């Protein structure tokens, strides 16, 4: 199978996929010298070339030169192309406008020169996985202008996204849901399908399962990178009924707008806490269908499922997984919308997770990611429109905006048009 | 003489066809280096009805492998077995459909379905007289459907006269391994009721209702249900292969099994099935192997024979056997079971007994049946199809790679009639 | 030829079972592996009576075991005997009836009878004459009372005709090892009366007398008692394993030891007994072993038969032996006792001679009564059967397993007609 | 033989476990550690695991931490799955409104989670042990909660308790009679058959038999383990005559309300004592029908039996146990009711006892365990209702429950309740 092209814009998401690429060099067991100790999986996401240092095929775009100059002087400073580390000289400060409109088109160019340059150089090309957040400026506007440049000049193929949706009780800046909604409205139109995480729900997951008090933002995001590698198992690694990358936008967007499944993966549990625990199908198939088992913190059985893909990874039992999937077909709690009988996706992959040295979670002989696809994320977008009303009824900080190129009209269109979104889920979530 | 082509396209194909070439190798005594070792002369009478030969006694089976994307293709070519084929008959693409049905058929399988058909002609130039062509494929997936209908229709153009069948994984009653397989499964039937002479659907519910049931064999990967299907399919062209006291033939049976054009879906069945450690325990003689093809337990088609009425059935046998047995059981099968056939078709038993039976066995039995309880699986697509279409679940996949949602209403009315037909045959003469 | 099918439910059906096919296996020199190691021409002839076969010598025996739980087939399957039965003939549950008859018969018998009817059909047509069933349970339990009686009717729907015997172990008069037995003994007689030809009633009471009294042996496990009735029922089904002078037949004693229909629960018996060491000090002469027949103390019910009257009675003897006596002896103690018999019956004795005894002795004859004094049985299940339900003292885990009260009342009902009909007979003529 | 579940529920309940838990691991061979030494019976009270290390099917809650703590913290630590330990943050104090209203309810649900979660993980259920008792706040009104929701969720299965009753004299609570029969009232409709047992009768016996004159709970606790093992014999150990579980509430219950049979055990001797004994069957069953061997301290010659169970363990005489039992029949002393002739229900498990390490009780070859149903209970009953009346009659401690959302009618209606259970008792002692 073929390349993949990962892009990590923002603080988030460049912080994010360096956890993510920490596994890629353990998996096939690349040196983070960059030199592969003395096989046909690593082209998908690799470049080769002819010494023995393969070239990751990502870019890492941020306005802010302080998180990439941690990347371009730690340790896996070699592992990455120098020109591939794009860096700009001020930050966005969390304004949508100027990581859109002022400051993210002054470097946007660079980063699609280095692409078109990265993309002319695979024989064979899937799409892209962009890595970002909701509650920042690269991350949200320097996105948006991505996905319109990405979408005119590659056109037609994936496009990917691995997203920090604002949590619903923890906050960590005022001007979320100004930038959350924005970036949301210029997204829909060319994007494939979101995989929406919470922190908050992460946190939850990780004091509860995992067990351990003090979590950080070096030990969620390396989590997340599990779901990436799960996700991306079919690309690298031979299995009984892989899923290519174009097969995932197929099963889990009934509609082009309704294409935000929340991510699920099972089981998180620690070192020690394993030993007492047998891991057999059903167990981590049941563990993702219930409210405490979720990276969004939305709470499923108030909507519907209408999709779901259960990536089975490691040595698993196709007869178990058809027997399991089934189950969970028949109980009055899980209820799927009536116009979608056919709700799973299997996709198994022989071979089993890699433990980050060091790392919290326990080395599982199985793991199975779900993406189901539920109305009750309706209720996510609900509450966030709510705090925009509030806030926008006032006009209480449109003023940072309209100072750097953005016109008033745009907030009334963005929530006009959410609150379309909105009644689309409900008129799915409903039988004509 | 009756020289077999085989075609195999998909994930599902592949890996079937991956097994389906070992076995025939292993009745063959074909060595994987492609050097022929077997013990019975037998086996190089008819070693060309599948394999061509070069010089050095190196066999090169006639196998055209084609999956839009090389995943599952660069699998076969480093597996054990992979260095048998010739490398030109792979047929690789640079971007795998994503389980939808247009982009397989029209706007990626198009671009590849030429190169395909230039190899599948120079085999058929090969062969003295090429008999019909072999296609293993899935309707749940987008290369095995789109592909497979967008391949049979042209082989169909070119070669109308000969026969053309095909063994399909249909959508299990209850699972579904992906979200949109009504809609591939729908439109795949529609192009192959108008251009295939007969096919064998097996499903893996039914087949995994075999592995623990009749077999005690937990956790049977996709590696051993295939096993299962290579034996059926090999079963079928063994008459082509070896001596017998009745020899069959691909004509043959679909000239039994095929009353009327469309009806032409049969459902396989396989014997004697009996696991390890407990088959000391069970003779091997002819009655209890005849009782074990006409139980809905033994069936590799989720669709249980009893709700329905069978049309016609034919009984391959294989090994040294007495052919009174063969059809004195026939006789008393009927009698006991009339009510299990219609009345209008006076006899519905087609025997063949071969000489070799399979490899490590004395006796085997494939069974085909051509039952109207199968109108019950085309049915649930149809309940299926309906509910997604009645509001448009996924047309816009489909419809983004030149398609018009008037095809899926063509396909939805041509499959309702194809259930009404085999109703229509459910009551008695006058 | 005159094949029989084996039928155990129940824990003291299986554990009876389990017994009464190593005697067989015994008696035919079978190999616990299930290979033929016999002496002796003889049986290997009829060793299809009771054995199948399957290539390689492996006889494999055409026992039906079902119990509601595996607590008990798990035991025999682990036994050094358990190798020999067929994996699938033992039918399982989950959950094991807790003694009440409405579980065992409606709610979980039913879900599982199913499933045993399916491996008794196919016992059935792999027989060319089969002869009848035969069933061992026990009437105070809930699994034996229960799915031995839903399965009985089961059976004799499909197989009116054929001869359907049982043993069944019967409530002691003084001791009871459940609570709840005159319930579960008075609803499973209801529906035996009506569906089955001939029962062997046994209560471990009247065996427990046997054990210390005849014989010498303190301290007789289930174990033992189980042998008893192991070597009695044996010895009906002789003659049709053996050649002798006199043959008898399954009917043969049907037809002899039934004057009425519902009249045909026998109470058996078995000779010669005696302690080992004190057996040299007796002779095994034909007078001594008849005398032994006709007494109470070696009756293996607990009813006496002094107390009534004898209406028939079969005497199935075994080797080597004078037919003179083997028919001068019944006639002097028809005499000697000619109050003990009915006088509307002119001659009451049957009589059968084989040629092969019991392995390891020389001599033996299985009795069979049938004597009106059985009716004080059935009449102590009714007067403990009228004191309970005259407070409803357990209904309610009968009626809360789809029961009405209203059954409870027509199975006494029933049963106090038997006794009834019984009591008639007690008459002379005239 | 399948599966069974032990809930071990307040202080009592949860100490008394601990004992019983251990016996499993004796005879079983099972190491505190978890792991098996280096077969086909544990699987009913044990869960395997990939390793070696087998897991209680058991869980435990207490609402006051300490208890479980020590479990959690002592040798046997390693033995129970984590999660199986549920802890509340603050006691039930005595209180029955406590541990059912308020702070009962915020803890339930996270127990039935993991019931549901272990009950869907065995091929076969039989039914729950539930260990409590009757004079504490999480052992009486924390049992009623999980009596009605198992109950709900697993219906129609057996539900069997072994509950401490209040002695007659000896008292370790002030609020024991509204505790007792509050919890009485609530567990009738939603429960089998409760094997009661007394410490008065106990103590009574230890310094009587076992002649050892300073007891204590973790003495008595362990021959309350002998009771459990003896009774769950059946499902375990394979003999003649086997007595699955479901089978105990057919013969010791003619009526749904009549389900408390008392629990006697025999013989209890010391190993030094025994040397001088011969324990034959008619000896140790005659050791069960006297005043002065029973778990409660009622005298049943004032009562009738109306239906016992004698579970044979050990190498045993069938012979001698009918002959035995027939004998105890035909004793003018003994009186079984008019209307149940047939009230005996025999039981053999080939596996004599097993001798806890250190343990005062001698190494019997032969055993057995009485579960007679007596009308004798009914005096403990009718003494307890008269210590109610007293209180109540004054109003003297409803203010404490009323203060916990528990309304004043409820006291009158168990009351009530209650004294139908006196009269349904004294109907049934009668014949009509
Ligand atoms: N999972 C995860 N989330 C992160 C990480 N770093 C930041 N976030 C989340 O991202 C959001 C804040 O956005 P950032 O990515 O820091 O901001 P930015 O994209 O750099 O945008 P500006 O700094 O405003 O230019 C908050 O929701 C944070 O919780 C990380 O390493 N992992
Ligand atoms: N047999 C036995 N009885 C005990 C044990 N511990 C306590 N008891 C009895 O249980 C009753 C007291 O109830 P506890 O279990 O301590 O109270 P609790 O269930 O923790 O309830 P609260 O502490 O009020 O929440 C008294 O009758 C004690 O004699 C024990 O280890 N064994
Ligand atoms: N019998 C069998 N079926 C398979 C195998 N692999 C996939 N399938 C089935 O094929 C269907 C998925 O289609 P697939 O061929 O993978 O999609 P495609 O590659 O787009 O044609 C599902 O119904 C699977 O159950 C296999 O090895 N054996
Ligand atoms: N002869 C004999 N009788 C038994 C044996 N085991 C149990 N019983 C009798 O069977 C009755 C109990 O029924 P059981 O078969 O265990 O209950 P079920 O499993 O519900 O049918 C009692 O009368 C026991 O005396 C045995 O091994 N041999
Ligand atoms: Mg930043």
């Amino acid at each position: 199978m073929r390349e993949c092209i990962s892009i990590h814009i923002g603080q988030a998401g460049v912080q994010m996929g360096n956890a993510c690429w920490e596994l890629y060099c353990l998996e096939h067991g690349i040196q983070q010298d960059g030199i592969i100790p003395d096989d046909s999986s690593f082209g998908t996401f690799f470049s080769e070339t002819g010494s023995g240092k393969h070239v990751p095929r990502a870019v890492f775009v941020d306005l802010e030169q302080t998180v990439i100059g941690e990347i371009r002087t730690g340790h896996y400073r070699s592992l990455f192309h120098p020109e591939q580390l794009i860096t700009g000289k001020e930050d966005a400060a969390n304004n949508y406008a100027r990581g859109h409109y002022t400051i993210g088109k002054e470097i946007v160019d660079s980063v699609l020169d280095r692409v078109r340059k990265m993309a002319d150089q695979c024989s064979g090309l899937q799409g892209f996985l962009i890595f970002h957040s909701f509650g920042g400026g690269t991350g949200s506007g320097f996105t948006s202008l991505l996905m319109e440049r990405l979408s005119v000049d590659y056109g037609k193929k994936s496009k990917l996204e691995f997203s920090v949706y604002p949590a619903p009780q923890i906050s960590t800046a005022v001007v979320e849901p100004y930038n959350s909604i924005l970036t949301t409205h210029t997204t829909l139109e060319h994007s494939d399908c979101a995989f929406m995480v919470d922190n908050e729900a992460i946190y939850d997951i990780c004091n509860r399962n995992l067990d351990i008090e003090r979590p950080t933002y070096t030990n969620l995001n390396r989590l997340i990178g599990q779901i990436v590698s799960s996700i991306t198992a079919s690309l690298r690694f031979d299995g009984a009924l892989n899923v290519d990358l174009t097969e995932f936008q197929t099963n889990l967007v009934p509609y082009p707008r309704i294409h935000f499944p929340l991510v699920t993966y099972s089981p998180i549990i620690s070192a020690e806490k394993a030993y007492h625990e047998q891991l057999s199908v059903p167990e981590i198939t049941n563990a993702c269908f219930e409210y405490s088992n979720q990276m969004v913190k939305c709470d499923p059985r108030r909507g519907k499922y209408m999709a779901c893909c259960l990536l089975y990874r490691g040595d698993v039992v196709p007869k178990d997984v058809n027997a399991a999937i089934a189950a969970i077909k028949t109980r009055r709690s899980i209820q799927f919308v009536d116009w979608c009988p056919t709700g799973f996706k299997v996709g198994i992959n022989y071979q089993p997770p890699t433990v980050v040295p060091g790392g919290d979670l326990a080395k599982v002989q199985r793991a199975v990611c779900m993406l189901s696809n539920t109305t009750a994320i309706a209720e996510a977008w609900a509450r966030l429109d709510h705090k925009f009303d509030l806030m926008y009824s006032k006009r209480a900080f449109v003023h940072w905006y309209v100072g750097e190129g953005m016109e008033e009209g745009e907030f009334s269109e963005a929530r006009e048009d959410m609150a379309a979104l909105e009644k689309d889920y409900e008129e799915v979530g409903t039988e004509s | 003489m009756r020289e077999i082509v085989h075609l195999q396209a998909g994930q599902c194909g592949n890996q079937i066809g991956a097994k389906f070439w070992e076995v025939i190798s292993d009745e063959h005594g074909i060595d994987p280096t492609g050097t022929y070792h077997g013990d019975s002369d037998l086996q190089l009478e008819r070693i060309n009805v599948y394999y061509n030969e070069a010089t050095g006694g190196k066999y090169v089976p006639r196998a055209v492998l084609v999956d839009l994307e090389p995943g599952t293709m660069d699998s076969v070519r480093s597996g054990p077995f992979g260095q048998i084929f010739r490398p030109d008959n792979f047929v690789f693409g640079q971007s795998g459909a994503g389980n939808n049905w247009a982009k397989g058929h029209y706007t990626e399988g198009a671009e590849l379905v030429d190169s395909v058909l230039d190899v599948v002609r120079k085999e058929a130039e090969s062969c003295d007289c090429l008999q019909g062509f072999q296609l293993t494929h899935s309707l749940g997936g987008g290369t095995g459907s789109g592909m497979g209908t967008l391949l049979i229709s042209k082989i169909r153009e070119e070669y109308p006269d000969r026969i053309m069948n095909t063994f399909s994984v249909v959508p299990s009653p209850k699972v579904s391994d992906t979200v949109v397989e009504p809609y591939n499964a729908t439109l795949s039937v529609h192009q192959l009721v108008e251009n295939t002479d007969e096919t064998y659907c097996i499903d893996n519910e039914a087949l995994y209702d075999i592995c623990f049931r009749t077999l005690k064999l937990t956790t049977p990967t996709y590696g051993d249900l295939n096993h299962l299907v290579s034996a059926t399919m090999s079963g079928v062209t063994t008459c082509l292969r070896f001596p017998g006291q009745l020899n069959a033939d691909l004509r043959k049976l679909a000239v039994n099994m095929v009353p009327f054009p469309r009806l032409h879906f049969f459902m396989p069945g396989f014997a004697p099935l009996t696991s390890r450690g407990s088959q000391q325990y069970r003779a091997l003689t002819v009655p209890e192997l005849t009782q074990q093809m006409f139980d809905a337990k033994n069936m590799m088609a989720a669709c249980d024979p009893r709700h329905g009425r069978y049309l016609t059935v034919a009984a391959v046998f294989r090994g040294r056997m007495s052919m009174k047995e063969v059809d004195e059981q026939m006789l008393n099968v009927q009698n006991k079971n009339s009510s299990y056939f219609v009345e209008w078709i006076p006899n519905n038993v087609k025997t063949a007994v071969c000489d070799i039976p399979p490899r490590g066995l004395k006796m085997s039995a494939t069974f085909i049946g051509n039952s109207t309880a199968i109108q019950e699986l085309f049915k649930r697509i149809s309940e299926q199809f309906t509910a997604m279409f009645r509001r448009k679940a996924f047309l816009h996949w489909y419809t983004g790679e030149g398609m018009d949602e008037m095809e899926f209403t063509e396909a939805e009315s041509n499959m309702n009639d194809l259930v009404s037909e085999y109703q229509q045959y459910q009551d008695a003469t006058a």
